């Protein structure tokens, strides 16, 4: 019995059915949206972003978790976003249940006053996916942080960071730069509105807006852009609420943040770890917080620089990232046997392309062969989608064993960590394929292979355009005469949605296009063209709704191939 | 106090401002002086407690100068004391205004009948390091959780051998808790009755129906190590179930695993539900035998660093409120969870982040030379018609002799050097460092423009022309140094290469040992070093780019000084793809 512990004490262990979470993984079901009510822009792309996702079912019998359809992202009464009589709507519903196994998003909750946890409904024994939630009223392991976003977010994709010249010294023009705002007379804003002993006039411009006068002088100088590329540290303080939109804006152009927002927990601080990607600094010390950014080692800030950039590209850059991460936390609470490391979320690639449905072994992914001081695997299965093909795949030291998307199949007869992928008409010698599983060896998240072809922007119809013509650069290599790790196989059946793949069996065509556009996700590398060798419209059809589903273009053009040496 | 505040967080109830921005970023961690308290005796753990703290740098004897506080109350296990006038003693304390940074050893919470898990002596504000911690009564990023302490981690010591096949896989060793668990024991033993072994007794023994075993010898044994919690969730078999390189299988639902705020139990443990005793067996048999072996290698070397002495866990405890306290310079992941034996092999690249940069900051090609004024003349008017060249500026590393559309900024070195080529000018404005020397006029710049591409792709490698290999004679029992026409490559001269502009900050700023200076108290020799720090950095291969004192001693000087082989033999070499 756990009756005395619900509702602020809720944990998984009493205000969660294990039962409904079967083995079929993580479920989720969204209400339907009811006709006459109001709903936000960000709120539709939440919901868009659920549906899109592999988790979503139709049905709400073979589901273990439930979101609801109404507007509950903005409980703010002053708000235009505001729904009235939200907690009688949500009453009404039977499938509510108390809120068991329901799931609450929310990003501006509260009002003028305090801005307090309160958001309006009863929750009941529902997890909620909060955004700028306090450690006191934080529920560790069964609520989740959310970054707050804007509704100009981008629904899918996001713009990649602004980090280029990685310079040494890696600092920058200026050191602090904070431009924002003193909320006068209320709660929040006491850092922000103290912000001005540590000014200078120098690469430690505090500059405020709305004494005033003065400060809106300084304010009209640079600009903001300016001052955040021409930067090494950027705040992030608090004001209303204890999150704000310069988060991700100052981890998208890679300027350090230093958080001054006491006791706020970091977007997804169960899984990632903000002492890589961030100075945590109470706000209670704000004398003392340039000296120490001032004592703070180059190659901490390279490294601080580094996995911000991943962080903000791994789950910040888009809602659908974040929405996926709150999903992927929570679900790996489910079973403990069956959930991710320390170390999965906290380096590249990151958590949302890690499954531990797949393994939880560090060894098993092609990620971590040199933060495990392990080697990469000397033993590569043979998959073939003829016969003198096949004797010079077996006559090599490497083949352990031989064997339109059945050839990408999470196969249990696969033994070793690397697959080599043949087609009927491939001429790969041993020599050929010697070479190949040797610079995989020395490359083993990428695609190493032979055939490869470009992609270009055709500006006369505004689209992207596939390439097979031999030019000066290459951007993907096909799946088809190339070896690459076979924990990229199961991604493709676990990551990848069901519309993408369908389309890509009813069309025959487009998988070796497709596990390119993953794979340079991914790793956000070009593939790697071996040898000089090099022996419509459904592809720029293929293309384009690639990008369109990824939200960008993962491919990267690369000019340079690897021949033997001599 | 008021039974402690379980609301209480780092930012509302900790205090920070007695707790500065020290240069050294080491916390304080004052001891109260003994007192009578007529409290019980100070057990010996205890003891051991306060001289491992004292022995530590965190120890001060300045109570005006302290970031945490301990009290001289031995409660590390309460079932022995009244749970009443030690709180008395508690607020006794000097400067215990609330408790705000006192810390609180437990190894065992609550009594009779319920069973608490948090220290039931009224605490109201403070920092509580204690074991059998649930999910509900822990302040996460607060309380720190600590493991029971059993004697047997010194009393008995065990062969250390390594991982592998054991001859029991699953085991559970402990006499009795609550029947119900051993009726599900004895159910999960009556069908696969081989693997699992059930056995009870007949403080250093334990026995089977018949048979008697010696504890916890008998935990070496059995690959995994059924550990239930019973009475309290926090049970001191954990010490020993980790000490024999036994994979723990924790069966308290909600229990907050020791020091699990900065170690990764999910690679060294299993929590199972207490709801799922009859398939538990199946759960473990889906663990690989890597995963298997990685985990006891974890657990034994969270034994060996945390769970082995008293000593060790006052300082993992100092060291995780440190770090929570010094965000900036609190000490990485893989200090907290890797063993040096994997430390050692473990690789973290600085440049880790995988960008490609534009085509257009350029390159930066430091020259460097005594007196080739032809050579230098010829070298210089090819190298300034390659269109990334962003400038070119020159080394002039003689003294004697004086210097005679691109900056050709000349500085002239007051020293004679071969590590003058190395240092990070501020005049590099680039992050592409070019390092060509005088004997390399048969480079077009072509060539350089696509070594300056390739570079393009693989900003944190070492890009360059001469190819060069080291072998290893066996017979020799020393390192050789291969020039001639190989099928491998390990090493790029400095004649003619691109390299990260951090490389020189590496060179120049952190080098293992003597290595600099002795390479340029000798005259050669400088073209190997550079790339053994490289190779060693970055745990990466190198790019030959188109084919083109002893040198084997110093190789070998270089690797004694690593302790290893920091390069890696690859055979594959960057080619254009329009090529002939
Ligand atoms: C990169 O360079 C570092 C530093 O040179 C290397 O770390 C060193 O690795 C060696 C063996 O790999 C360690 O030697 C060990 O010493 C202990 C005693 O301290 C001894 O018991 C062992 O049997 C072994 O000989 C050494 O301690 C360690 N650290 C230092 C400062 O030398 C690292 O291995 C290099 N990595 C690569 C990939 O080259
Ligand atoms: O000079 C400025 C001031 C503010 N902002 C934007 O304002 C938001 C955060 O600033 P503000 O203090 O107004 O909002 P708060 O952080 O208090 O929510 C972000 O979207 C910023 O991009 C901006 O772009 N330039
Ligand atoms: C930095 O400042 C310079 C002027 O000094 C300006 O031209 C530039 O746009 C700023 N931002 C950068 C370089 O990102």
């Amino acid at each position: 019995n756990s009756s005395i512990y619900k509702g602020k004490k809720c944990r998984m262990e009493s205000c969660f059915d294990f039962t409904l979470c079967k083995k079929n993984g993580f479920k989720v079901y969204v209400y339907p949206q009811q006709k006459g009510e109001k709903i936000a822009e960000s709120y539709q792309n939440i919901l868009a972003a659920i549906e899109g996702s592999r988790f979503y079912t139709s049905d709400p019998s073979q589901a273990c978790l439930f979101v609801l359809s109404l507007d509950t992202l903005d409980r703010d009464q002053l708000s235009p976003q505001y729904v009235h009589n939200l907690r009688s709507k949500v009453q009404s519903l039977h499938l509510w249940n108390n809120g068991r196994n329901h799931l609450i998003f929310n990003l501006y909750s509260g009002t003028w006053p305090d801005y307090t946890e309160d958001v309006g409904f009863d929750i009941g024994q529902a997890m909620l996916a909060k955004a700028s939630i306090s450690t006191e009223n934080f529920r560790p392991n069964f609520d989740v942080s959310i970054p707050l976003f804007s509704k100009d977010h981008p629904r899918t994709g996001g713009e990649r960071g602004f980090l280029k010249f990685n310079t040494i010294p890696p600092l920058r023009k200026y050191m602090l730069v904070f431009k924002g705002k003193r909320y006068l007379t209320g709660i929040g804003s006491d850092t922000r509105n103290a912000l001005y002993h540590v000014h200078n006039g120098e690469d430690v411009v505090l500059l405020t807006t709305c004494r005033c006068d003065r400060d809106n002088t300084e304010y009209e100088k640079y600009d903001y852009r300016e001052m955040l590329h021409n930067a090494t540290f950027c705040l992030v303080p608090r004001g209303r609420r204890l999150g704000s939109f310069r988060f991700l804006e100052a981890l998208q152009a890679a300027c350090v943040p230093v958080m001054l927002s006491n006791g706020w927990e970091l977007p997804f601080s169960e899984v990632i770890n903000w002492n890589q990607a961030a100075v945590i600094g109470d706000e209670r010390l704000l004398l003392q917080i340039p000296s120490t950014i001032r004592s703070i080692h180059q190659d901490k800030i390279l490294a601080l620089r580094q996995q911000t950039q991943f962080l903000w590209e791994a789950y910040f850059s888009s809602v659908e990232k974040i929405v996926l991460t709150t999903l992927e936390i929570i679900q790996d609470r489910i079973f403990k046997h069956i959930s991710r490391n320390s170390l999965i979320w906290n380096k590249h690639p990151g958590g949302l392309f890690v499954l531990p449905q797949y393994s939880s072994y560090l060894g098993d992914f092609p990620y971590y062969y040199a933060n495990l001081g392990l080697k990469p695997p000397s033993k590569f299965t043979a998959v073939i989608h003829v016969l003198k093909l096949l004797v010079a795949a077996a006559k090599s030291q490497y083949c352990a064993q031989i064997i339109m998307s059945s050839r990408f199949l999470p196969y249990d007869n696969i033994i070793t960590d690397a697959v080599l992928s043949l087609d009927e008409d491939t001429v790969l010698s041993t020599t050929e394929v010697d070479f190949a599983f040797t610079v995989w060896q020395s490359f083993p998240e990428r695609i190493v292979g032979y055939p490869a072809r470009s992609h270009f922007w055709d500006n006369s119809k505004e689209r992207w355009g596939y390439t097979s013509k031999w030019t000066n650069d290459y951007s993907m290599v096909l799946t088809g005469a190339a070896i690459y790790h076979k924990y990229y196989h199961y991604l493709y059946s676990h990551y990848l949605p069901a519309s993408l793949k369908n389309m890509v069996d009813q069309l025959a065509n487009c998988e070796d296009i497709l596990m390119n556009f993953l794979v340079s996700a991914v790793t956000k590398l070009p593939p790697i063209k071996v040898t000089q060798k090099k022996q419509f419209a459904q592809r720029q059809s293929c293309m384009n709704t690639f990008a369109s589903w990824f939200g960008y273009m993962p491919l990267i053009h690369s000019q340079m191939r690897l021949d033997p040496v001599l | 106090p008021e039974r402690g505040d379980l609301s209480c967080r780092m930012h509302t109830c900790f205090d920070v401002y007695r707790c500065g921005f020290n240069p050294k970023n080491k916390i304080k961690v004052y001891i109260y002086a003994l007192k009578k308290y007529v409290s019980n005796t100070i057990s010996r753990e205890y003891n051991e407690l306060l001289m491992a703290i004292s022995d530590s740098d965190y120890y001060t004897d300045d109570i005006n100068r302290a970031c945490l506080f301990v009290p001289s109350i031995d409660v590390l296990n309460q079932n022995t004391l009244r749970i009443k006038e030690t709180a008395q003693a508690m607020a006794q304390l000097s400067r215990w205004d609330r408790g705000t940074n006192h810390l609180l050893f437990n190894m065992l919470p609550g009594g009779p009948p319920d069973y608490n898990t948090a220290l039931d002596v009224p605490r109201d504000r403070a920092l509580l390091a204690g074991g059998g911690f649930s999910t509900w009564t822990y302040r996460q990023g607060y309380d720190v959780s600590i493991p029971v302490y059993s004697p047997l981690s010194a009393e008995v010591d065990l062969p250390e051998k390594g991982p592998g096949p054991r001859q029991y896989f699953l085991l559970s060793s402990q006499v009795g808790l609550h029947p119900e668990y051993r009726e599900d024991l004895e159910a999960l033993q009556v069908k696969h009755g081989e693997s699992v072994l059930v056995l009870d007794k007949c403080v250093r023994k334990r026995c089977h129906k018949h048979q008697v075993f010696d504890y916890p010898q008998v935990l070496q044994e059995a690959t995994f190590c059924v550990v239930l919690r019973g009475a309290r969730l926090g049970q001191a078999v954990l010490s020993d179930v980790l000490q024999a390189g036994c994979v723990p299988v924790v069966i308290a639902d909600s229990y907050i695993l020791p020091f699990s705020e900065v170690l990764d139990w999910k690679r060294a443990s299993v929590v199972v539900p207490e709801e799922k005793m009859s398939d538990v067996y199946s759960i473990l048999q889906s663990i690989p035998q890597r995963q298997i072996e990685e985990m006891q290698r974890q657990a034994r070397w969270f034994w060996e660093a945390y769970f082995q002495s008293i000593k060790a866990i006052a300082l993992a405890t100092l060291q995780i409120i440190n770090d929570r306290i010094y965000p900036y310079a609190a000490i990485s992941y893989e200090e907290w969870n890797d063993p040096p034996a994997v430390k050692w092999g473990s690789v973290s690249n600085p440049l880790f982040l995988p960008l490609i940069p534009p085509q257009s900051q350029g390159f930066t090609a430091i020259v460097l030379t005594y007196d080739r004024v032809e050579s230098l003349f010829r070298v210089i008017t090819e190298v300034s018609k390659v269109p990334s060249l962003s400038k070119l500026l020159v080394v002039w590393n003689n003294q004697n002799k004086n210097p005679p559309r691109v900056p050709l900024k000349v500085v002239r070195t007051a020293e004679n050097k071969l590590s003058n080529r190395f240092f990070p000018y501020d005049e590099i404005e680039t992050e592409a460092v070019l390092a060509i020397d005088d004997d390399i006029i048969m480079l077009t710049s072509d060539e350089l423009q696509f070594g300056y591409e390739v570079w393009r792709e693989f900003p944190d490698r070492l890009v360059g022309y001469p190819g060069r290999l080291h072998l290893w004679d066996h017979e020799m029992n020393k390192w050789k140094y291969e020039s001639e026409w190989t099928n491998e490559v390990s090493m790029v001269l400095t004649g003619a290469a691109f390299y990260h502009k951090y490389f020189n900050y590496l060179y120049t700023y952190k080098m293992p040992g003597d290595i600099k200076n002795w390479v340029d108290a000798h005259m050669n020799c400088e073209d190997i070093a550079m790339n053994f720090l490289v190779a060693n950095v970055t745990g990466k291969a190198v790019i030959k780019v188109t084919p083109r004192v002893e040198r084997s001693e110093c190789i070998n000087k270089f690797a004694s000084v690593f302790g290893t082989m920091p390069l890696k033999v690859v055979e594959h070499r960057a080619d254009p793809v329009l090529y002939k």
